[PDB]
């Protein structure tokens, strides 16, 4: 006998199935790194989708900086990426988008964000996944160098009184023109505080579902920070007007989006044409999103409003156009026996070239002009996961353009854009114009570096497309998003750490990428996981643990074992339809008098605000 | 109010900019001032239209081809424990007694294992004398109540095996020194590529057996009920779960639970010391030997022992290693077994019913001594092994539920005892089973996922998914077209390597297409 | 060790010792401080406080127990509920949970149409009195419709929803009917022209043949399948044309099928295929069926027949000005090819109304007529027998149910046993107290659950039985629960034999002593009552201590004790080689261990 777990894909759909293919979700063990050497080839094929070769010295380096903008060069091979964009048409595109949306919408959308700002709190910083620290020179969350930033400005020149995020700005403009600056105890100077600010770090965590292509995802500073938060806020401002956009949410919405092209599609399209999709996955959505033309459009869209927000949103593309990369660990020697191994931080590898291999060698020698200590100037490019917003505004400038040539022809196109991935829809009435729609459409998109691949891209009739793990069919819309907790990674408290788990178990369900049973398997699993986390068991147990010995012992002074907790030898009593309900509030009129009472005393040392914290 | 300007600022502004533009002004004024001309823009995009050669293929004219796989010797084994050649002795469970420590201790007692005792010459391995004194030294220290190890001269050995050298600063370098000791930058090796594994399909079968034992893996509790969505979903949930908790599958998952659960304690309350660890095992049910019924006994087994070295689980992305020693009944093969040291122990005892006795027939017995690495990542992940059940559900209902919409009707119970599904090939013919029996095949898929998790396996799983769309469309003769099928040819042919998962997901995969080619046309053959 | 940080005056103004046993506690503190803080530590009242401040939640909490569940079911799509939308429809399922709003009519239609359905199906058992046996059962049919306790005699002819079942009931009773049709689950109605039957053949396995009806002239009609409409017109055996208003990818394909078997179009009636020689039984049990019937079945079966009837209809390739009104083998609304003669189209078809009422004929196979043939109804095209619980529902004549299951007789079985008691002399206390066993073992409630049990080993069950309950006699000491949960098995000689913990009747279920169990289960403050899968049973008699000593009702020859560590676990097997004097610890269930001492 033998066995193929495929011969199920005959007899059945895909959509049912297609789950099987991927494991669960999860922390990756794969352990994906950010070395030296993987950073240098990110940065060479940077520097090479750039199709120029131009460069101008600066004054507050005395640098080269590759201009690579606007100024397009080496047009043979140009199927592969490229990263030299075109004002004229970007602008064009916009205007095409402002006149269908409408004449005020720029407008009312920067207004929306402004206001927002204005009434924001500059604590709100604190909100992140991780940053760069500029003084120990490391990678932490928000709060933390937050603190450090403004406890060395009090140390320095007195402390930061705005409590707003203007005020901080300004106050980080002004310590950009410092000549000296105090940390605890150091001090340095303007130049080196300058590039620490524009300093960068390689993060290696990259966990989500689909593709982990996340290596090397940026870890900037504080500094450009609330620039960055403010340019997110308006781009989302915009995407949300937008029909074709998926990024600021998904599920329920995102399916509502789908049928509605598609139903607008079909009443629209004469009845002589004949559709087609193409699964779409653009490559190198990072190395080659460029700050310059993300400048260029901003200006274009504050042109009329506010000059504060002119002058505002015209600050984190300059911060990205001049961003120091932190080489990572540098390389290491050994002899032929390898009893002995060196090991050489990345500064003084251009002391020991001669010996690097050859590989490792073209790879430096290039790049050494643009490197200052230990770093790499790097004049554009986006890495970071941010400005998605914007790309993905400038995606759908791309989907929404629309001439005579095409017209005459009669023919024209569709669809929707993600961050880096999109689905399009041509119409056409021959089995050939739609290969000329689909090459004049790629044309444009390769006008402003916005390239896709060709190993993952495919196409096919209307009825079958993909789009964010969510496999479209003409009907049984399956997703593979399904999301769970973690709790040995982030302990916020036992008490809210499963009232936490279930309302993620209901969002999940209601973005149906999960069922009833499933729901109730995974529940009954994230309730022994969290059990095990705080080494916590019931009564029924014969257990030994050192929370057990007590609670054991403490169990024959009560009836109401229904009413106890979780996290005192309790069982459990929510469901499906208890999740919004945390269990305390279901069990309050149950509990015995005296442990409700003993647990709820807010005379005591330390989502319901129970007696179970861990400060 | 006005966000205050500083000085560099400005001149950054005036400097990054477009090419023609060399002041924020000037690109400021031709922007707010941008006109549309779409006729020049037309031109332009025809001009890159024109210099661009973009493919367009049907998969129809150009079909795809059988993949093209390394060549060499077989995938070896790689996992960390045995699952079909393994072996456990076993004993009643004591819950006053239900840890580690205290079970080792009393397997130890009646004093099977000190009859374990190698002999000096092994059939395959690489050190095998290093092997026979730490076990030697784990016997001592079990003797002694201790699960630790003292001495530190083998442990020290195998750890540092995979690397260990002196340092020599930087500062203290100079040109002289290097051309001395002939210094360079160290060669990176890279994995080397292995053949098919004729294997897999064996394990494979063995675990869709059904296990003697049954009750490897806890669950927690089931709570009440208000309505009928919740009944239905206990019932489906409690049948799937009677399926498979009698599999062979779940005993080995049972088991790497156990392990890491005490893994992850002693690499957190005893780093920088070593420790020894059981491989174990908990039941608590079987089959009568008169009857095929379940019957109640809890009961605990013993599969091997794991030895720690020194865990810090800060430094290092928190590698650290072990060394396993397994028992088995089976003695092994050169090719799949190339990791291993082997040894012979004596013999030891099997038990099968004889009418209304049982009986013991003596057989032999064989050591299997391996050392690995592990991490804290690979532990979470591990400990987590549990999900698997939970994606196996869905697969279940989402057939358990699309017939039911279409009918609409509850057919939970005649699809599962009805619905063949596809399973493989007997003598050159298709082999089929009800859902109830392809829930195993799921689950070990979904295990074997779990086990073999690495970025080859992620570049795989996600680029079949290509293929496995174009065969869709292909069955519901729709043109599907594409721009560089070989290109992913190769995208696919390069993530294999030394993970035989993959191989043989990727040897199934071109046997599907095979197949389908007597119903489809965009495949060679 | 002690991460947990804390407050120094609160925790001394409670009184909080470390290591109180051991257990530090603790500025720092460990977590175990909270469980010694809420189960011994101050006492307040704020629970009033608390409920006003988490009003939202504790509101939102009523809402949810303010909810009148409802019944769910699996179909498609053709605030205060925001709150739990998740749990209340999805997409695939759905469940009609109401909080104000009643109106019980569709569900006593559905109700009404199922019980139908049942009775015309139980009608089916003979060959001779299928209109006797069906009106009889009718006639003693009463129920407790919607509020009133209706007959089912009155109600088919007051209702006004076409079914085939409400159809092939009312025909019997001489009910007017309205012109329309049901071929299958499909619904049909004619729209012009008219023919006559006509015969002809179809082999099977390329060697035999079988004769079928049909129509030679040129007639249209009106199909109509859940979620779509269509109209089409039937010549000469074949399908002409067809168009399909009202579009849903899976319901054009089967409704499509079943107007092309009601046009008999395709080779297939020439020939069949080689599933069909599998069987070649175009036969009931004893009974007769057509080729329509028995290719709509081979559909049944898998989607891949439906392909293969649909590939046996042309497919071509679509012209142009045609893909918006084409289609495809999926039913994908349009394609560059589609199969012949269709037409897909928006909007569903309006469909006519026939304001002529009349009368048909029952035939042996109960299968109606109007005129000219034209059948209009029958069994064949009904599901299989669907078992549905039943209220508000009274069935008196024999065939209503079987109302037989092992499950059912275990039950009776043990309500005898119980009833047996009666408080008198020649039953259960009578023969404890005077220590007369033997008797017990003969006996007529436990010869009648006989049959129960497991024949292959139920000598060792008598044994095992047998010995507890002597055991249990002469020394006085037993229990009246696990005496009943074992007697049953005290009915055959005792044998030797393997015995593992468990009793187990034919059914593949088991009883198992000193535990509670679905089928059997009790316990003290409530031992007046005895769970039956929960059907809670009461005790003729009253007892306080007749039943607080079980220890003999766990094993066979062995006692409960004190409470042992030293003592070894051991097993039901090696029992056997143990002495006296000799403690041994042993599983009783569940992570229940107890001690136990031989005699």
């Amino acid at each position: 006998m033998e066995i193929n777990p495929y011969l199920m894909f005959l007899n059945n759909d895909v959509t049912s199935l297609i789950s099987t293919t991927y494991p669960y979700t999860g922390p990756p063990p794969m352990s994906h790194g950010s070395s030296t050497k993987y950073t240098l080839e990110t940065i060479k094929r940077t520097y090479d989708y750039s199709r120029t070769s131009v460069e101008k010295t600066s004054k507050v380096f005395n640098i080269p900086r590759r201009k690579f903008c606007n100024c397009l060069e080496d047009k043979d091979e140009l199927v592969k990426p490229t990263g030299n964009v075109d004002i004229s048409s970007l602008l064009g595109l916009a205007e095409m988008m402002e006149k269908r949306m409408g004449e005020g919408f720029f407008k009312h959308c920067v207004m929306e964000a402004e206001t927002e700002i204005l009434k924001m709190h500059f604590s709100r910083l604190t909100e992140g996944r991780q940053t760069y620290d500029w003084t120990s020179e490391r990678n932490m969350p928000a709060a933390t160098a937050l603190q450090l930033t403004v406890d060395a400005i009090k140390e320095t020149e007195g402390p930061f009184k705005g409590t707003t995020m203007l005020e901080y700005c300004n106050k980080m403009i002004e310590m950009l023109d410092w000549k000296e600056i105090k940390f605890k105890i150091d001090s340095i100077k303007h130049d080196e505080f300058l590039i620490r600010a524009l300093t960068i770090n390689t993060m290696a965590k990259d966990g989500e579902r689909g593709k982990l292509q996340r290596r090397a995802i940026a870890t900037p500073g504080m500094i450009v920070r609330p620039f960055s938060k403010i340019v997110e806020t308006v781009a989302q401002k915009i995407c949300e007007k937008l029909k074709e956009s998926g990024l600021p949410v998904g599920g329920n919405e995102k399916k509502a989006k789908l049928k509605t092209t598609v139903t607008s599609l079909n009443a629209r399209m004469n009845s002589d044409q004949f559709a087609v999709n193409i699964t779409g996955d653009n490559s190198k959505w990072n190395e080659c999103q460029q700050p310059e033309a993300y400048l260029a459009l901003l200006a274009y869209i504050t042109k009329d409003s506010s000059d504060l927000m002119k002058d505002l949103c015209s600050v984190a593309p300059v911060l990205f156009c001049n961003k120091f990369v932190k080489l990572g660990q540098g390389i290491r020697l050994s002899n032929k026996r390898k009893t002995k191994e060196v090991i050489i931080k990345a500064e003084k590898m251009g002391k020991y070239k001669n010996l690097m291999r050859e590989e490792y060698k073209n790879l430096f020698e290039p790049l050494e002009k643009y490197i200052q200590k230990d770093v790499c100037f790097l004049p554009g490019g986006m890495l970071m996961g941010m400005f998605n917003m914007l790309s993905t505004v400038l995606g759908v400038s791309t989907l929404c353009y629309m001439d005579e040539e095409l017209k005459a022809k009669g023919c024209f196109w569709t669809g929707l854009q993600s961050s880096d991935d999109f689905v399009l829809f041509a119409v056409a009435s021959n089995w050939s114009n739609i290969h000329w729609t689909i090459r004049r459409f790629n044309a444009v998109c390769k006008l402003i570096g916005i390239n896709m691949s060709l190993e993952k891209s495919y196409g096919s009739l209307p009825e079958l497309f993909e789009f964010t793990s969510m496999f479209f069919d003409g009907e049984f819309v399956s997703n593979l998003a399904m999301e769970l907790p973690a709790f040995t990674t982030a302990g916020v408290n036992e008490g809210v750490d499963f009232t936490a788990a279930m309302s993620i178990i209901k969002t999940n369900m209601i973005n149906n990428s999960l069922s009833p049973s499933t729901a109730l398997m995974a529940l009954r699993i994230c309730l022994q996981e969290f059990r095990a986390t705080y080494r916590v068991h019931p009564w029924d147990s014969r257990v030994k643990g050192g929370r057990m010995k007590i609670i054991n012992e403490f169990i024959k002074t009560i009836e109401n074992k229904d009413g106890l907790l979780i996290a005192d030898g309790g069982k459990l009593m929510n469901n499906i339809s208890t999740l919004h309900i945390p269990e305390e509030v279901l069990k309050f009129e149950k509990m015995d008098e005296q442990y409700r009472n003993r647990v709820f005393n807010p005379k005591n040392p330390f989502a319901v605000v129970s007696t179970h914290s861990f400060r | 109010i006005e966000m205050k300007k500083g000085k560099t600022f400005l001149e950054l502004r005036d400097e990054s900019v477009p090419l023609p533009f060399q002041t924020y002004e000037q690109m400021k004024d031709y922007c707010e001032k941008f006109k549309g001309n779409p006729r020049e823009l037309a031109s332009k995009v025809s001009q890159m239209q024109s210099n661009i050669k973009l493919p367009i293929k049907h998969y129809e004219q150009n079909k795809f081809r059988q993949i093209r796989l390394p060549k060499g010797p077989m995938a070896p084994y790689t996992h960390k424990f045995l699952m079909e050649e393994a072996w456990m002795f076993t004993k009643i469970s004591d819950p006053e007694r239900s840890r580690a420590g205290e079970i080792l201790i009393d397997f130890f007692k009646k004093g099977n294992l000190s009859a374990i005792r190698p002999k000096d010459k092994p059939l395959q391995g690489k050190y095998p004398i290093h092997y026979k004194n730490l076990w030697n030294q784990i016997k001592a220290a079990i003797a002694d109540r201790t699960m630790v190890i003292n001495e530190n001269d083998h442990s020290e050995f195998l750890g540092g095996i995979g690397r260990a050298s002196k340092k020599i600063p930087e500062i203290s370098l100079t040109q002289d020194v290097i051309t001395t000791e002939g210094l360079k930058q160290s060669e990176n090796k890279l994995p080397e590529p292995r053949s098919f594994p004729r294997w897999f399909n064996a394990e494979w079968m063995w675990a869709i057996k059904d296990s003697d034992l049954t009750g490897w893996v806890p669950m927690a509790e089931y709570p009440p009920a208000d309505n009928e969505l919740e009944d239905y979903a206990e019932h489906l949930n409690k049948t799937m779960e009677g399926v498979l908790q009698g599999t062979n599958c779940a005993r080995e998952m049972g088991k790497c639970i156990l392990t890491v659960g005490a893994l992850m304690t002693e690499c957190r309350l005893f780093p920088g010391k070593i420790k020894v660890v059981p491989i174990y095992a908990r039941s608590k049910e079987r089959k009568s030997m008169q009857e095929g019924l379940p019957v109640p006994s809890e009961m605990d087994c013993l599969f091997g022992i794991c030895v720690k070295s020194k865990s810090h689980l800060n430094k290092d992305d928190g590698m650290y290693t072990i060394i396993t020693f397994e028992f088995s009944i089976r003695e092994p093969n050169l090719e799949k077994h190339q990791k291993y040291t082997v040894f012979e122990a004596g013999h030891t005892t099997v038990r099968m019913k004889k009418g209304e006795s049982v009986i013991g027939r003596e057989v032999p017995l064989y050591l299997y001594c391996r050392t690995t690495a592990l991490s804290k990542i690979k532990n979470d992940w591990l400990s987590k092994a549990r999900r698997c059940f939970i994606t196996t559900m869905d697969t279940v209902e989402t057939i358990c539920l699309r017939e039911s919409a279409k009918a609409e009707e509850n057919l939970v119970e005649k699809t599962l005892n009805e619905k063949q599904m596809w399973i493989g090939k007997k003598n050159g013919e298709l082999i089929a089973q009800p859902l109830r029996e392809a829930l195993r095949v799921q689950l070990v898929q979904q295990f074997y996922f779990c086990i073999y998790n690495d970025s080859q396996l992620e570049g795989f799983c996600n680029e079949q998914k290509k293929i496995l769309m174009a065969l869709e469309g292909d069955k519901k003769n729709k043109s599907s077209f594409g721009f560089n099928p070989e290109g992913l040819l190769e995208k696919i042919e390069e993530c294999l390597i030394n993970n035989p998962m993959c191989l043989f997901m990727a040897q199934r995969l071109n046997e599907l297409v095979i197949e389908a080619s007597k119903r489809g046309a965009k495949f060679f053959k | 060790k002690f991460p947990i940080i804390a407050n120094k005056r609160m925790l001394e103004e409670a009184q909080i010792p470390k290591e109180h046993n051991n257990v530090a506690l603790w500025v720092l503190a460990s977590a175990s401080c909270i469980n010694y803080w809420n189960f011994c530590g101050p006492c307040v009242n704020n629970s009033e406080v608390i409920k006003e401040v988490y009003k939202s939640r504790f509101g939102r909490l009523e809402r949810r127990k303010e909810i009148m569940w409802k019944e769910l079911r699996f179909t498609l799509v053709d605030p205060e509920r925001m709150e739990l939308i998740h749990a209340l429809g999805g997409e695939t399922w759905i469940q009609e949970a109401n909080t104000a709003g009643i109106s019980n009519v569709d569900q006593r239609k559905n109700d009404i149409r199922a019980v139908c359905r049942k009775v015309c199906l139980a009608a089916n058992a003979s060959i001779m009195n299928a209109k006797s046996k069906l009106v009889e059962y009718i006639k003693s049919t009463s129920m407790r419709i919607g509020e009133t306790e209706r007959k089912l005699e009155e109600l088919i002819l007051e209702t006004d929803d076409v079914s085939p079942e409400v159809t092939l009931c009312k025909s019997a009773l001489g009910g007017q009917l309205g012109k329309t049709l049901s071929f299958g689950p499909m619904l049909l109605k004619k729209i012009s022209g008219s023919g006559v039957k006509v015969k002809d053949t179809v082999y099977i396995q390329g060697v035999r043949a079988v004769q079928f009806e049909y129509w030679s002239e040129q007639e249209e009609f009106y199909g109509e399948y859940k979620s779509a409409t269509a109209l089409f017109s039937r010549k000469e055996r074949s399908l002409e044309w067809i168009t399909i208003g009202g579009g849903i990818n899976e319901d054009r394909k089967r409704l499509l099928a079943m107007c092309m078997i009601f046009c008999r179009d395709g080779d297939y009636f020439k020939d069949a295929p080689a599933t069909i020689t599998m069987a070649d039984l175009s036969t009931k049990l004893g009974r007769e069926i057509p080729y329509q019937y028995v290719m709509m079945n081979w559909i049944q079966k898998s989607e891949d027949n439906l392909e293969a009837l649909l590939y046996s209809r042309g497919i071509v390739e679509t012209n142009p000005g045609k893909m918006g009104s084409s289609m495809g083998i999926d039913g994908s609304k349009r394609a560059i090819k589609s199969l012949r003669a269709v037409t897909i189209q928006s909007g569903k078809i309006d469909m006519p109304e026939s304001k002529e009422k009349i009368h048909l004929e029952l035939s042996d196979n109960l299968e109606a007529f109007d005129s000219s043939g034209r059948i209009v109804a029958t069994i064949l095209d009904l599901p299989s027998d669907k078992k549905v619980t039943f209220q508000d529902v009274s069935f008196q004549h024999p065939d209503l149910a079987v109302l037989r299951d092992e499950k059912t007789a275990i039950t009776k079985g043990y309500e005898a046993l119980i009833k047996r008691l009666g408080t008198g002399d020649n039953d259960i206390p009578s023969l404890i107290a005077k220590k007369d066993y033997l008797s017990l073992y003969n006996l007529p409630e436990v010869k009648l659950m006989a049959p129960l049990i497991r024949p292959n080993r139920k000598g060792v069950y008598s044994r095992v039985a047998r010995k507890l309950v002597s055991t249990q006699v002469t020394t006085g000491h037993y229990s009246l629960h696990e005496l009943i949960k074992v007697l049953p098995f005290t009915y055959f000689a005792p044998k030797q034999g393997m015995f593992e913990g468990r009793l187990f009747f034919s059914n593949d279920s088991f009883v198992e002593p000193g535990v509670n169990n679905n089928v059997f289960s009790w316990s003290k403050a409530d031992s007046s009552k005895i769970y039956c899968h929960g059907i809670a049973i009461r005790v003729p008699l009253v007892v306080g201590d007749e039943h607080m000593d079980t220890s003999l009702a766990l094993l066979e020859g062995f006692s409960v004790c004190e409470n042992d560590p030293r003592a070894p676990m051991v097993t039901r097997q090696d029992l056997i080689d143990v002495g006296f004097g000799q403690k041994v610890r042993l599983f009783v269930g569940q992570g229940s261990v107890r001690t136990f001492k031989r005699t």
